């Protein structure tokens, strides 16, 4: 499609609406447009979701609980609210941990407050206490609470902060507590932000004149990786073939003392931009850390974040990036030989949250694929600057997308593959488009570093060149 | 690294050496974890009679739960009832969830909307949230119904849902006649069960009650029947096609099968089926209305009873045996029809099955979950087939309905050592598998980690997990099975005979020690 | 010992310490057993390449068949028809086995006679048997038909079926006008499955072949169905189920499915439905005539073809979604009939399925035996899965069968890796699947040996059986199910696809080892 | 029911045969008398059965290769003939052994020439040669191979003796010859003894002119215990509890070598008299070994048998009976308390094959259940003398009854349970009376000695008691 094809798809979907609705959904798509490179320009990002259209988004709970706090795996992160919120999230994402599940670590258990009317009436302030008490006789192996606020907690004016502070030091424990109350915000992005205020307050300062722990040169951190189906462990086995030391995961498999250990590291790598950003300039500013961002899908990014790191570093990491790119080619350039020629020409449309609608486009290209449209839940402008250069000319931008906008972009574009998330999967595939769950992995990956593109390829291809998409029609229709 | 010809995904890659040495050294290195010996203690420890006694004296803190919220429920309820749009007014992080919960469920789109209330309601209301969220949804999904219930938010600030709706439709966001029945579903009361009922209860109530002076019981000769929450594809069409064998007339209240089931054939249908709005504007006319799961219907009760004037009859859930029957014969006494030879058949195939596979279910004891009314039908059908329901766990269970339960335990020899227990989460039944082992938990997918932590006390301790109830997300295409009638009954029975059988073959498996009883014939 | 509250059986019973000793002391003192370390060393050879080739050097010997002899065959085909006794002319032995072998797989009674040839018919052959077991079962039994078939020894003295019976009505043992149908059924040639083709042609050519003279093609408007040997329940109730729905008039020749599933309701019924005389007397004036599994049914055709006139359409078995559609598409062009909405939404629901699951289908590997039908529509729907049926073992295939699914395969990049076998036994087909190791078994309860043999190498070796065929035995009421139609597609994806997923959850059980691949959610 | 009642029920069911079938019938059928001990006079057996009426009898090869040569753990045993006996006889029968299956036994597995039309005109002489070259080939530690022929090897006049007597001296192999085709006899039970004639024609006396053997005052062997679901190791333990050593069990988990070893043996004990009496009575003629009846079915029986074998022994053993009976005295009598107040006045009917319909008896009366009817497949007269002093007085007596008879006297006598074999089952199951497989055990088991009566106890318990069987009769009807 040409770019007035586009321009002209758009105006066509916005006919439906209402006028107030129509006024605001054209400020959130935009065509990519090569001269204009100040997405500020071009496409509004992080504002309220229109009433009644069927956003994909979620909250700022979401955000905290589900993503940022969740997989810190020897804490008990507790849902302080009614039952709902913390048994839809209960082991939905898939934030990988080695740990003895309810012994010394708890990621995929929920535990909640189990608000009730009465909680509501009176308060949940001492029914936290006691909670918090409840979990120390149950769960001696945690290394501390978190407390996720629901939405009722700050609406009905419960102190936590005053609950964790007095509780904390009654146990000498480490009680966090987090106001991610879900009316917050817009959307997850807010609970990121928030969520990483609250390791800053209440944990992210426990060692900072404390030296004991002996530090290298070579110490970093992985910053923004939740692991999802072991994509930090196949990230970081190439970072310490490498030559460095991985002293913390924020927060995929991430323990409370390599959070702790952080502000010791020499350098920070950020993977998620959009959800740890906030952290790592804290860190920067306080304790002169640099940060860089990275990008560990497909072969191309994996190699150039690779070099790029090293050359903060000495003649000695640089020798072992060249060792690691030269012991990885011949495994990538196998898949690349199987896969790509059984892929290439074929265009995707990706809908993803804060991140990955920009960060996956290098690995289909490796593929020779072509991305034609993509679009986040709750990315702000800085992402959409940095989409602009990864993406092509004249291809379809959207921002916090409506069912009913993604449905029609799909049925004019007629893309071969969708990658998106669960509420989106069962839709494209009854018109017949292969799907590629790209928040799950659809229970597949990693899809990081060199091992992960080779399952990345596999996937793709099992999906696209599957035999059940020839079989939609029936022979008499 | 990675085998091109046979790439790993994270389980088996893991367990290559490099990835399991790199693990070590990050334990060791940065974590500060416990030593191994002190997990064990500690594992130890809670598998004890002593640690079940600390677990049960919890008075604040609930670990792992077997209920939602009232919302999803509303939701599902919405669902069954043409061309509708469920709408949650409140916050959208609560749609998502919904949303994806369903959706892993029944691996189907389950569309649902948000009028997507923010901080600054708190100052304001969500009125005005309600008037360009009802527009945009009419106007962008083409519903022909809106049936709107709330989230936590909204039920704190304490937005009067009916006034919105009102001044909606006063103001001209949509039209005067267009249907928004609505109900209140404060996620801290109850459970998503308790949401269905208020949901139901708000539809019948917007299409029914204004107009009753027209209304004669009987007049048109057909049966209403309520489903309650209900995620078994297989329950609702084997209900109708019941009735239909019968020759009754009947109207199926809430019926998701088709929206809950479209073919892949090339193009999305947001909706399909679903009771129609004739349906439930004719249901006072009627000859009765039956509750299928009347433990989580009480509020419908009162509104088919108070206002339809209908003479709700006494009756359990139709699982099993004999509450078959019992659905059956009340059926034909409303309808004056007889059953007829199809169904007198199909309930003598159950009980030649029910002959057949006896020896193996005899005293096979059992941990189950779940709604209230789904239990009480797999107790009754445990004890039907002589086996023992020792631990029954209903986290959203109530006082009366436990003394139904206990009643029900009394009267059969194989209810003994039965415990029901309400209030209590998958925590509490965990310690319960290790000090007093079953043979085998029937549960949802929850149930899993119970099994792995049972396997970790030892293979001889393990409790294996047999899926039936909500929600199954780990098995494909369960959600297409059958629970209730004969049919359900029949599926049941299979399911739990094999799964013996299954388990036994495993203990005899082993060449030379085990294997004198690995029979060809069972 | 035994405590008397928790009675021990075989297992584990003789696991107590004391069984165990006395174990060693029996084999020590008196069986003069090969040493462990020899036992060990010969089972890692029958594992290996080596072995292999000696194994399919084998002329002569078989071991562990996946077949049976002609008469079980006609037996199952003569329970098809309407009060009729299967009668077996021969040894009785025959018939003891013959039931037996059918109750345990339909765990059903199974009616058949013998009469009772003894040595002496060795001077004078079997004519005074015939005469006095015609007459004996008629009377005591009240059969409206006799169906007769023979065991090997009749055939191997030569005893001329129709010159015995014609002489039992002449000499006044039975009525003249009493229907006694015969085929000759030689344990020596083919298998049970050449059996049911024999009685069938019997049968029919009894029926038929002497009033030709006023039939006329497509005079009754209906379709005639041969459903071959069909051990399912699921499958002769299915296509009467898609006929139906379709408003095609049809008769199912052979149709034991009343027979093999009569009610628990205080009374045995010896007979229950089957296919009735008036139907196979009219059956030549059908429009046509569809074998529903050609590959055994070819003198059947021939007979159909010969007298009948009709033009048998060359269609394959209707397992899977070709060829359920292109059995559809056929019987509407017959027939006149359109393929109705609720066969094309339920293609659909399949369709929508083989979506949702193909991630975890894609790329399985599957060892299978059965018979040629069955096994040529397993593999045709595993290929539309995406999976790799890479050992396809048909004993009782022959050159022109394995050269159609050769066919098959060469058309589709998932029959790459796939060899067919005909001619091979169990004892072959665990070599395979020793050096060429696939993912599972698909096949009958004879498998069970071989998924506990690749155990005795290792866990990681193990190939667990998903029990589909005939027989099974060590699972109950799986005679229950359907493979046929998109019913059967159905119940088959979804089986195999839960085996996949209960094995990944078995070797992601291991807590702080493999659980980090135990999702909630597949 | 009294004497007249049987008597005329007898007449009744017998109006529906033909002339030639009920004078036969007639002879079958009794009604037990005090006054009448020899059974020559009250029913005729071993006899033909009436063509067409529904025999439940098997055949010689079920009585050779099945019942008494199949069990033999380390031997092959072919199945020489066309495919179906094999096939349908391959695991059918639970005599249970110890063993690595496919390595060093056999038992579970189905060899077979698997014979073609070919084979009928040539002969399989040739075949049968090469098969045991192959058998030789894959299955090395075979300790013998057995030929168990089908009905067509005698009526094509083929000479498996040739074929045994040379490739067994070309190979130092024992392999027997076994000329039991289905045509000879009447029943399973010349099977018998054709399979006990080639043990001693081709076996036994191996180790006549061996002395190497280390004899005991204490040794016995177990004849006739084919170890249903482990019956005859729950035997074993008892004999040997009690101070005797055995040698050898005939031959369920039997050896080849323990049949070799038998005629050391100081007294055979034999519990399956109509299967093994023959060899019994050759191993008391040849070798001086004396035989005795016995029967552990149940704590009377088993305390009787038991009592009865140690006075045979010395002082020692006496002591030592009596030691087990003590050990085993509150074990059973729990049972007895637990089970007889539950099938206390309860009425059986029996149909099994040659021991079981007499031997059982004493089990059932422990439990207080009465047994009202019984009958065999294929016994002899000695048999039924034995069986008319267990049975009570006027009781119906059956010889190969036929389905129709079976059907009908169950109708009128209507017991409370009947047990009987697997074509049985699921009639009387759809008739609403409780059945328990008396040939399997219904996959339960053991049912000898003490161990065995709590599993019997609990079994019959389960089924008659079962809910199940107050739910047959739809509450409409
Ligand atoms: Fe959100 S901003 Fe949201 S790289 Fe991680 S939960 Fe990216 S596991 Mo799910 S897939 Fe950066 C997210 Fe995961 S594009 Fe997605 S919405 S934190
Ligand atoms: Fe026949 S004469 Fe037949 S005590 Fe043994 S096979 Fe007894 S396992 Mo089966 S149960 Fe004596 C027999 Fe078994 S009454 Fe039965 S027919 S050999
Ligand atoms: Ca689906
Ligand atoms: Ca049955
Ligand atoms: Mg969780
Ligand atoms: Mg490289
Ligand atoms: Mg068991
Ligand atoms: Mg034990
Ligand atoms: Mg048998």
């Amino acid at each position: 499609m040409s770019r007035e094809e586009v321009e002209s798809l758009i105006q066509e979907v916005l006919e439906v609406y209402p006028e107030k609705a129509r006024k605001d959904r054209n400020k959130h798509l935009a065509v990519n447009d090569p001269a204009v490179t100040q997405s500020k320009k071009c496409i509004i990002s992080n504002k309220k979701s229109q009433p009644g259209l069927m956003t994909i988004r979620g909250c700022a709970y979401a955000g905290s609980k589900g993503v940022v706090w969740g997989p810190i795996k020897d804490m008990i992160h507790i849902s302080h609210g009614p039952v709902g919120c913390g048994q839809y999230s209960r082991a939905g994402r898939r934030n990988y941990y080695i740990g003895t599940t309810g012994v010394n670590a708890f990621v995929t258990m929920n535990f909640t407050s189990d608000f009730q009317e009465k909680d509501i009436v009176f308060g949940g302030d001492k029914k936290l206490a006691k909670l918090i008490d409840e979990v120390e006789t149950l769960f001696p192996l945690n290394k501390g609470i978190s407390v996720q606020s629901e939405c009722p907690i700050g609406l009905i004016g419960d102190d936590i902060e005053s609950v964790s502070k007095v509780k904390g030091a009654e146990l000498s424990k480490t009680i966090v507590p987090v106001r991610c109350e879900g009316f917050r915000g817009v959307s997850q992005s807010l609970g990121h932000h928030i969520a990483n205020d609250a390791v800053r307050d209440w944990v992210l300062g426990k060692r900072d004149e404390d030296t004991t722990f002996a530090s290298t040169p070579y110490d970093v951190a992985i910053i923004g990786d939740y692991n999802i189906g072991g994509d930090a462990w196949s990230s970081r086995i190439l970072l310490e073939e490498m030559g460095l030391r991985c002293v913390a995961q924020w927060s995929g498999d991430g323990s409370i003392s390599e959070i702790e250990l952080t502000p010791k590291v020499k350098l920070n790598l950020v993977h998620c931009y959009r959800s740890m950003n906030y952290i790592s300039r804290h860190m920067e500013e306080k304790y002169g850390i640099p940060w860089m961002e990275y990008n560990f899908f497909g072969p191309t990014k994996t190699i150039e974040s690779l070099r790029a790191i090293a050359a903060k570093f000495d003649e000695s990491i640089q020798k072992k990036c060249e060792e690691v790119i030269a012991k990885y080619k011949p495994e990538w350039e196998a898949v690349v030989a199987k896969y790509r020629p059984r892929l290439e020409g074929k265009r995707v449309m990706l809908y993803i949250g804060g991140l990955r609608p920009r960060h996956v486009i290098g690995a289909y290209e490796d593929l020779g694929m072509e991305v034609v449209g993509t679009g986040y839940e709750f990315a702000h402008n800085d992402d959409y600057d940095r989409t602009m250069k990864e993406m092509g000319d004249s291809t379809l931008l959207y921002d916090d997308v409506t069912g009913y906008e993604f449905e029609e972009f799909v049925k004019r574009i007629k893309p071969d593959l969708i990658g998106s998330g669960i509420k989106e999967k069962f839709i494209f595939q009854k018109m017949g488009i292969p799907f590629r769950e790209m928040h799950s992995w659809d229970y597949s990956g990693p899809y990081h570093g060199f091992d992960g593109f080779a399952i990345f390829a596999r996937d793709m291809d099992m999906t696209l060149n599957n035999p059940c998409w020839k079989k939609l029609q029936a022979p008499w229709e | 690294s990675q085998q091109v010809d046979k790439i790993k995904a994270s389980y088996p890659l893991f367990l290559d050496q490099d990835y399991k040495d790199m693990l070590a050294k990050k334990r060791d290195g940065f974590e500060e974890k416990y030593p191994q010996d002190k997990i064990d203690e500690v594992f130890q420890w809670t598998t004890t009679k002593e640690y079940q006694e600390l677990n049960f004296q919890r008075e604040a803190l609930t670990v792992n739960p077997a209920k939602a919220c009232q919302p999803l429920g509303a939701v599902l309820c919405a669902l069954g009832f043409e061309k509708t749009m469920p709408y949650v007014h409140g916050s959208q992080g609560c749609v998502a969830y919904f949303r994806s919960y369903f959706n892993r469920h029944f691996r189907e789109p389950v569309s649902c909307v948000s009028d997507s209330m923010t901080e600054d309601a708190a100052v304001f209301g969500g009125q005005q949230n309600m008037k360009d969220g009802l527009q945009n949804c009419k106007a962008t999904y083409k519903p022909d119904m809106i049936a709107v219930s709330t989230t936590c938010m909204a039920e704190v600030i304490g937005d009067d849902l009916n006034a919105f709706i009102n001044n909606s439709k006063k103001e001209g966001f949509i039209p005067d006649e267009f249907p928004v029945p609505f109900a209140h579903t404060p996620s801290f009361v109850g459970s998503h069960v308790t949401g269905w009922d208020n949901m139901f209860e708000g539809i019948a109530r917007y299409f029914t009650l204004k107009s009753m002076d027209d209304k004669v019981v009987g007049s048109n000769k057909k049966i209403n029947i309520v489903p309650g929450f209900e995620t078994y594809l297989g329950n609702f069409r084997v209900i109708k096609r019941m009735l239909s064998e019968m020759g009754v007339g009947y109207s199926l209240l809430s019926d998701p099968e088709e929206v809950l089931d479209t073919p892949a054939d090339g193009q999305f249908r947001m909706y399909a089926g679903g009771t129609t709005q004739e349906e439930m504007k004719d249901a006072p006319n009627a000859l009765n209305t039956v509750l299928l799961q009347p433990w989580h219907l009480e509020k419908t009760k009162k509104f088919v009873e108070g206002t339809w004037k209908h003479e709700v009859p006494k009756l359990n859930i139709p699982m099993g045996l004999d509450w078959t029957d019992e659905f059956l014969m009340k059926v034909s006494e409303i309808s004056g029809q007889p059953i007829p030879a199809s169904l007198t058949k199909e309930r003598g195939r159950l009980v030649d099955m029910m002959t057949d596979s006896h020896t193996w279910l005899h005293g096979k004891r059992f941990a189950l979950w779940g709604d209230p009314d789904f239990v009480m039908g797999l107790v009754k059908f445990l004890l039907e087939l002589g086996c023992e329901p020792v631990h029954i766990l209903c986290h959203n269970g109530n006082k009366r309905w436990k003394k139904a339960v206990d009643a029900i335990l009394a009267a059969s020899p194989y209810g003994k050592n039965a415990t029901v227990y309400i209030g209590k989460d998958l925590w509490h039944l965990r310690s319960l598998v290790f000090t007093d082992k079953p043979d085998f938990m029937i549960g949802n997918s929850y149930g899993k980690f119970i099994q792995r932590d049972t396997l970790h006390k030892g293979k001889e301790f393990e409790v294996p997990l047999i899926r039936i109830g909500f929600p199954i997300f780990d098995r494909h295409h369960l959600h297409r099975s059958t629970t209730l009638g004969y049919e359900g009954a029949m599926q049941i029975l299979t399911t739990l005979v094999n799964s013996i059988l299954e388990r036994l073959d495993e203990e005899t498996r082993g060449m030379q020690a085990t294997d004198y009883n690995h029979d060809l014939v069972r």
